[PDB]
């Protein structure tokens, strides 16, 4: 099985906006977990074809990650805050569907998604 | 423990 | 903890070196090290980071291509059997550690394969 293309990043169609959220949200956010220990699986999309995974494309139809959600915020591809906050969601999510609770790739994703729920309580007020 | 490829860093 | 990797050089050897030392590293490390299953091999097993803390309770021998590389270059070793043993040791570790059938095993059988390949076609002394 082929990797897919990976999820857009541009769109020149889209109309574009800078906000103090946005803002916070690459500086803050992504920056914080990016650094994680436990990252590194999270930091580009899932190669199914260098892991073998056959069934990950199969099961997994939303796809990111965070060197995604970091070209999105750097293309300025996110109109709202909330758009990129259920990319991380999502993230998170698809890691929790396709493995099993109490794998530690599992325990990785919840070290990071605790982090990131911390940063987002400190989300401030759009200017 | 054990192996698995998907949390393998590269 | 990990063990610190293995040595690579010994200042109390003197240089010799052969064809056949230099075709392990100029053919059969190369090729190895280029193969798409080679990267799980090419350093030592980082068992604090993989989160394996068995690892050197099992495997008393570790070994990867990194220090096979770092030998070769260094002319650790005197002759090619004392290199092919070292690939040996770290296909069999891998074998040892994890279940048959497993991922990183069939890759280490794959590497292996390619190794035997290339071990049938080293040039004579």
């Amino acid at each position: 099985s082929m990797n897919p293309p990976p999820p857009e990043t541009s769109n020149p169609n889209k109309p574009k906006r800078q906000t103090n959220q946005l803002q916070y949200l690459l500086r803050v956010v992504l920056k914080t977990l990016w650094k994680h220990q436990f990252a590194w699986p999270f930091q580009q999309p899932v190669d199914a074809v260098k892991l073998n995974l056959p069934d990950y494309y199969k099961i997994i139809k939303t796809p990111m990650d965070m060197g995604t959600i970091k070209k999105r915020l750097e293309n300025n591809y996110y109109w709202n805050a909330q758009e990129c906050i259920q990319d991380f969601n999502t993230m998170f999510t698809n890691c929790y569907i396709y493995n099993k609770p109490g794998d530690d790739i599992v325990l990785m994703a919840e070290a990071l998604e605790k982090l990131f729920l911390q940063k987002i309580n400190e989300l401030p007020t759009e200017e | 423990s054990l192996k698995v490829l998907k949390k393998y860093p590269y």
